[PDB]
C-alpha cells in the first residue's frame, strides 16, 4: 500500500510483508476489513489460497 | 445615462429626420425593451444597440431605411417576428452573446427578402451539428453567416 | 441536431453494428484491476464462498 | 467660529504674539517639536501599572453624550477627570466593549480599499500553496531585496504630491497646481476615496505605505522576489526550508527595460552627433517612455544599467561608484588603482593595449546568480572566494574575475584572433574582447592556470579545472566557498565627471562603464518609446515609426485640423511624415497619396463627413508628388520588416485600430495614446483687491481659459492667479535660447 | 510580396506582388473588367 500525508506532503510505502502487524488505523473501512478477514491466513506474508 | 437621455445627447441638436447613423450603447433600457426612439426617425440606417441591457424588442421603432442593426451582448431570447416588419430592409443583422438556444428562434427572419449577414456568435443556437447548413437551408437568402459564406471563405470586406 | 450515434440502433440490429459498442482497439493506457488490495479481496471471496 | 475666538485669545497676550507672527508657515514644523513631558521610559510596565487602576484610557469628551455612564450591571464606563491638562474624559476599558456590543453600527465599504495594503496580504496567503518540508542544510545570502509588493515604483517625494491631491485637495501647492503632470493614480484614488469618513490622516499615511518602496538587506535563500520576502518567516529557517507560493499578482518590471532600450538608443544616436551633450538633454527632456516624460522616469526609478547610467550622468545625477563587467557589479571596499593603458603580445603573437589596472584592490564581485571576493594586485589574482547556485554559475564568476585578473596568463593562452565586433561592427575594448573571446571555452586557460592543494579549512570545497568538486586540489587562487558569500549592504553613490565620448571616467580616473560594453542585445521594448525629433523615429524599425507618426498627429491634432481645412498644401508637405513615406511603397505614393488629398478635399465640400479617425488614420499618405487615377483603393499598403501590412480606409486594422466605447488608438498592437474624436495656472503676484476676496484652490474649476482670480495657494499665502495659454513647456525651445549661446 | 490570401483585398486596377508559387514572387495586376461564363 502507499500512505500520503497532505497535512505534511508526505508519500510513504508499506510493503505487504507488514500487513501482519501493521495497526489498522490508517487505512480505510474496507481495506481495514479485508486486512481483518485475511490475517488468519498469512503465513511467511504469503496467504493460503487452498 | 439611459436611452431616453443619451438619445438627445446624440440628437446633437440635429433633426432625428436627417440622422442617418445612431449608436446607442451600454447605456440602458426601461425594464427590458427599447425607449426614446420614434417613429419620425426616417432617414436612419445604421443602429447599433449594443451591451444595451434588452429582453426583447417587442417595441421597436419603425425604420424603413434600416439597413445595419446589431443588437449584440444584448439578452434577447425570441421575439425576432417584430424585426421583420418593422425593419423590411435591413441586409445586416448581429445577433452574437444573445441567449438564442434554438433554430426555431430564428424562424421569423425566413420572410426578410434583402439579408445578406448574420453574426450569431457565443449564441446557445451555435453548439448544434449542422449549425450553420441548418441555418443556411432555414434562410436561403442568407449569403454570410458568421462571416463566411457557404465554404468557410472569408466575407470580402467593404460591405 | 444533436448526435447520438447510439440511435444508429433504430434502423440495423445490433449485432451487424455491434462494433460500435467495442471501446478500444488495443490495450488500454491504464491499469484496471490489481495491487495488494485486488489480491486480498480476491483471497477473502474465495474463502467465503466455501466458509 | 471656535477657533477664531482661540486665535484671538492667543493674540491677545503679548507673549504668544511673538510666536504667532515672526514665525513664518515655513518655520511651523521646527516649532512643533518643542514639546514637553518626558515620554516614558519601561512603557509595558506603566500599562501594566494602568491598567490595574480604573478609567486607564482617554477619550473625546463626546462618549458622554453617546456612551451611558452605566451599563446594565453598573459599572462606571467613563469617569469625569480631564487626563491632565486637556478636555479627554478618563474611560475604562469597558466603554470599549460597550461600544464595539452596543454601539453605532456603519457600513464599511472604504476599509478594504483604503487599507488595500493589508488585504492584499490577507488574499494573498489565502490562496498561497504549500510544499514539503527540506531539512537540508540550508545556506543564507544577505541579498538586499524589496519588501512593499505593489509599491506603485514611486519614489518618497512624489507620493508626497499624490496624498497632498488626494486628501488635501484644498491645500495644494505651486508646485501641482502650476503644473502639468497629473499622474494616473491620483485620478483612480482620488475616484475611490470620494466620501471616505475614516482618517484624513490615516488615509495619507496608508496610502505613502502603499505607494512607496523600501529594501532591508535581509539573509534572503532563494526567491528574492517582492512577495516571497514578506513570508520569509515561513518560508526558510536555520534548517529547514519550507517550500511556499504567494498567491496574488505580480508586477510587471517593464518599465525599467524600457528605459533602457530607450538609453540606448538616445546615447548612441548622441554620440554619434557632433554635441553629444545637447542631443542627450533635449532627448531625455523630449523622449518619453509610455507617455511619462523621460526625466521623471530617470529622477524616480533606480535602474542601474549602463546607458541608463550615463544619461543620468550627463544630467548631473548621483551614479553608483559600482562598475558592472560581464554582468557582475563590482564594489570596491579597499586599495587604489591606475588604468595605465600598456601593450602586450596575444597568444597568437597579436599585438594588443589594454589598461593594466595598476594597483592592489579587493572587490565583491555581485551578480543575479553568483556571489563572490576577489582580492587582487597589479598582474596578481591574490584570491577570489566565489559561492552561488550551481557549478555553472560559479564557473561564470570564476571566468569573470579570471578575465578582469589583469593576467597575462590568459592574454597568452588565447586560441584565435582577438578580433571581435558587436552589432554595431565597432573596435570593442581588447579586454572587453577577451570576455567575450574566453566566455565559451577556457580549458586550456584552466590547464595554463593549474592547481595546487588546499588545506580544507573550515569546509571549503575546491573547484578543479573541469569544474568539478575537490576537497584537495583547486585552481589557483579560486576557492569555491559553502556557506554562501554575503554581498553588499551599500552602494556608495557618487557623482562621476563624463568625458565627451560616453566614457564615464571619476575623479580619480578610472573607467567605471565604457560606451561599448553596453550593446548586451537591441530586443523590442514592451512600452512605447516617443520622440520630438522626426530623425529619431527611424531608429527602432518601422513599427516605431509608424506609432509616433500617430503619436505626433495626435499630440497636435488641433493645429492639423486647423491647417488641414485652410491651407492644406503646407501640412500635406511637412517633414515629420518623410520617415513614413519610407515605409509606404515607392511606386504607390504617388496614386495614394492623391487618392487621399482628392477624398480629403470631398470632406472640405460637404459638411458632416469630417471624420477626425478618418483624417488622422489618412494623412501621412498625403505627404508625396501625388499623382491621378481612377482607382478607388480599398486599403494601403506599408512595408514593414519585409512584410507587406495593410491599412484599411473604412474600419481597422492591425497597423491602426482606434478602439470605441474608449479613445484609445493602437498601432501593431502597441499603444498610440488617447484622441478625442485642476492644474495649467500660472502665479501672478500677491493679494490684488481689484478681483475681490480670495477663492480656495477648489473654487478655481470655474474659471475660462485667461481669466485672474486670486486663491489661497498652499498652507497659507494668497497669490493672484490665471489659466495659461499656449503649452508653455520645458522642451526644446528652453534648450535653443541655452544651446544657441553655447556656439 | 502578398500572400495569395490577401490579394483579394486588392481594388480594381492595383498592382502588387504575391507569392505565387514555390518560393516565386510575381507581378499581378487586378483586371477592371470582370469576366465570368
Amino acid at each position: 500500500y502507499m500512505f500520503e500525508s497532505k497535512s505534511m506532503k508526505l508519500r510513504t510505502q508499506i510493503p505487504a510483508e507488514m500487513l501482519a502487524n501493521i495497526d489498522l488505523k490508517y487505512f480505510n473501512e474496507l481495506t481495514k476489513k479485508k486486512i481483518e478477514k485475511i490475517r488468519p491466513l498469512l503465513i511467511d506474508g504469503t496467504a493460503s489460497l487452498s | 445615462m439611459d436611452m431616453k437621455r443619451r438619445i438627445h445627447l446624440e440628437l446633437r441638436n440635429r433633426t432625428p429626420a436627417a440622422v442617418r447613423e445612431l449608436v446607442l450603447d451600454n447605456c440602458k433600457s426601461n425594464d427590458g425593451k427599447i425607449e426614446g426612439l420614434t417613429a419620425e426617425f426616417v432617414n436612419l440606417e445604421f443602429l447599433s444597440l449594443i451591451n444595451v441591457g434588452l429582453i426583447s424588442v417587442s417595441n421597436l421603432p419603425k425604420l424603413p431605411k434600416l439597413k445595419k442593426l446589431e443588437l449584440s451582448e444584448n439578452r434577447i431570447f425570441g421575439g425576432l417576428d417584430m424585426l421583420a416588419e418593422k425593419l423590411p430592409n435591413l441586409t445586416h443583422l448581429n445577433l452574437s452573446g444573445n441567449k438564442l438556444k434554438d433554430i426555431s428562434t430564428l424562424e421569423p427572419l425566413k420572410k426578410l427578402e434583402c439579408l445578406k449577414s448574420l453574426d450569431l456568435f457565443n449564441c446557445e443556437v451555435t453548439n448544434l451539428n449542422d449549425y450553420r447548413e441548418s441555418v443556411f437551408k432555414l434562410l436561403p437568402q442568407l449569403t454570410y453567416l458568421d462571416g463566411y459564406d457557404r465554404e468557410d471563405q472569408e466575407a470580402p470586406d467593404s460591405d | 441536431m444533436d448526435v447520438n450515434p447510439t440511435l444508429l440502433f433504430l434502423k440495423v440490429p445490433v449485432q451487424n453494428a455491434i462494433s460500435t459498442t467495442f471501446p478500444y482497439t488495443g490495450d488500454p493506457p491504464y491499469s484496471h484491476g490489481t495491487g495488494t488490495g485486488y489480491t486480498m479481496d480476491t483471497v477473502n471471496r474465495t474463502h467465503q464462498y466455501s466458509e | 467660529m471656535e477657533r477664531i475666538k482661540e486665535l484671538r485669545d492667543l493674540m491677545s497676550q503679548s507673549r504668544t504674539r511673538e510666536i504667532l507672527t515672526k514665525t513664518t508657515v515655513d518655520h511651523m514644523a521646527i516649532i512643533k517639536k518643542y514639546t514637553s513631558g518626558r515620554q516614558e521610559k519601561n512603557p509595558a510596565l506603566r500599562m501594566k501599572w494602568m491598567m490595574a487602576m480604573k478609567y486607564p484610557i482617554t477619550a473625546d469628551k463626546r462618549i458622554i453624550e453617546m456612551i451611558p455612564e452605566r451599563n446594565e450591571q453598573g459599572q462606571t464606563l467613563w469617569s469625569k477627570t480631564n487626563d491632565a491638562g486637556s478636555d479627554r474624559v478618563m474611560v475604562s476599558p469597558l466603554a470599549v466593549t460597550w461600544w464595539n456590543r452596543n454601539g453605532p453600527t456603519t457600513s464599511t465599504v472604504h476599509y478594504p480599499k483604503v487599507y488595500k495594503t493589508y488585504f492584499e496580504k490577507v488574499e494573498r496567503l489565502k490562496h498561497g500553496t504549500f510544499g514539503p518540508v527540506h531539512f537540508r542544510n540550508q545556506v543564507k545570502i544577505r541579498r538586499r531585496v524589496d519588501t512593499n509588493p505593489g509599491h506603485a515604483d514611486l519614489s518618497a517625494k512624489e507620493a508626497q504630491d499624490v496624498i497632498m491631491e488626494v486628501v488635501f485637495p484644498n491645500e495644494v501647492g505651486a508646485r501641482i497646481l502650476t503644473s502639468e503632470s497629473q499622474l494616473t493614480i491620483t485620478k483612480e484614488k482620488k475616484e475611490e476615496l470620494q466620501d471616505c469618513k475614516i482618517a484624513p490622516l490615516m488615509v495619507a499615511y496608508m496610502l505613502e505605505r502603499e505607494l512607496v518602496r523600501k529594501t532591508r538587506f535581509l539573509p534572503v535563500a532563494g526567491g528574492t522576489s517582492s512577495v516571497y520576502i514578506e513570508v520569509l518567516h515561513l518560508t526558510q529557517g536555520t534548517c529547514w526550508e519550507q517550500m511556499y507560493t504567494p498567491g496574488g499578482e505580480v508586477r510587471n518590471d517593464d518599465v525599467d527595460q524600457s528605459l533602457i532600450i530607450a538609453a540606448r538608443n538616445i546615447v548612441r544616436r548622441a554620440t554619434v552627433s557632433a554635441d553629444p551633450l545637447a542631443s542627450l538633454l533635449e532627448m531625455c527632456h523630449s523622449t518619453q517612455i509610455g507617455g511619462i516624460r523621460m526625466v521623471d522616469i530617470l529622477r524616480q526609478n533606480p535602474t542601474e544599467e549602463q546607458a541608463v547610467d550615463i544619461c543620468k550622468a550627463a544630467m548631473g545625477l548621483r551614479i553608483s561608484s559600482s562598475f558592472s563587467f560581464g554582468g557582475f557589479t563590482f564594489k570596491r571596499t579597499s586599495g587604489s588603482s591606475v588604468t595605465k593603458e600598456e601593450e602586450v603580445l596575444t597568444g597568437n603573437l597579436q599585438t594588443l593595449k589594454i589598461r593594466v589596472h595598476e594597483g592592489y584592490e579587493e572587490f565583491t564581485m555581485v551578480g543575479q546568480r553568483a556571489t563572490a571576493i576577489l582580492r587582487k594586485a597589479t598582474r596578481r589574482l591574490i584570491q577570489l572566494i566565489v559561492s552561488g547556485r550551481n557549478e555553472q554559475s560559479i564557473a561564470e564568476a570564476i571566468i569573470v574575475a579570471m578575465v578582469f585578473s589583469q593576467e597575462d596568463c590568459m592574454i597568452k593562452a588565447v586560441r584565435g584572433d582577438l578580433n571581435f565586433v558587436n552589432r554595431a561592427n565597432q573596435r570593442l575594448n581588447p579586454m572587453h574582447q577577451l570576455l567575450r573571446h574566453f566566455q565559451k571555452d577556457a580549458k586550456v586557460l584552466f590547464q595554463n592556470w593549474g592547481t595546487e592543494p588546499i588545506d580544507n579549512v573550515m569546509g571549503m570545497i575546491g573547484i578543479l579545472p573541469d569544474m568539478t568538486p575537490s576537497t584537495e586540489m583547486s585552481l589557483r587562487g579560486v576557492r569555491v566557498s559553502k556557506m554562501g558569500v554575503d554581498e553588499y549592504s551599500s552602494t556608495e553613490r557618487v557623482v562621476v565627471s563624463i568625458d565627451r565620448f560616453l566614457r564615464v571616467r571619476d575623479q580619480r580616473g578610472n573607467v567605471l562603464l565604457s560606451p561599448e560594453e553596453v550593446s548586451e542585445t537591441q530586443g523590442t521594448e514592451k512600452l512605447t518609446i516617443t520622440y520630438s525629433s522626426s530623425m529619431m523615429w527611424e531608429i527602432n524599425g518601422p513599427e516605431s515609426v509608424l506609432v509616433n507618426t500617430y503619436q505626433w498627429i495626435i499630440r497636435n491634432w488641433e493645429t492639423v485640423k486647423i491647417q488641414w481645412s485652410q491651407d492644406p498644401t503646407m501640412l500635406y508637405n511637412k517633414m515629420e511624415f518623410e520617415p513614413f513615406q519610407s515605409l509606404v511603397p515607392k511606386a504607390a505614393r504617388g496614386q495614394y497619396s492623391g487618392f487621399v488629398r482628392t477624398l480629403f478635399q470631398q470632406m472640405r465640400d460637404v459638411l458632416g463627413t469630417f471624420d477626425t479617425v478618418q483624417i488622422i488614420k489618412l494623412l501621412p499618405f498625403a505627404a508625396a508628388p501625388p499623382k491621378q487615377s481612377r482607382m478607388q483603393f480599398s486599403s494601403l499598403t506599408v512595408n514593414v520588416r519585409g512584410s507587406g501590412m495593410r491599412i484599411l480606409i473604412r474600419g481597422n486594422s492591425p497597423v491602426f485600430n482606434y478602439n470605441k466605447a474608449t479613445k484609445r488608438l493602437t498601432v501593431l498592437g502597441k499603444d498610440a495614446g488617447a484622441l478625442t474624436e485642476l492644474r495649467g495656472f500660472l502665479i501672478l503676484g500677491k493679494e490684488d483687491k481689484r478681483y475681490g476676496p480670495a477663492l480656495s484652490i477648489n473654487e478655481l474649476s470655474n474659471l475660462a481659459k485667461g481669466e485672474k482670480a486670486n486663491v489661497l495657494i498652499g498652507q497659507g499665502d494668497v497669490v493672484l492667479v490665471m489659466k495659461r495659454k499656449r503649452d508653455s513647456s520645458i522642451l526644446t525651445d528652453s534648450q535653443t535660447a541655452t544651446k544657441r549661446i553655447r556656439m
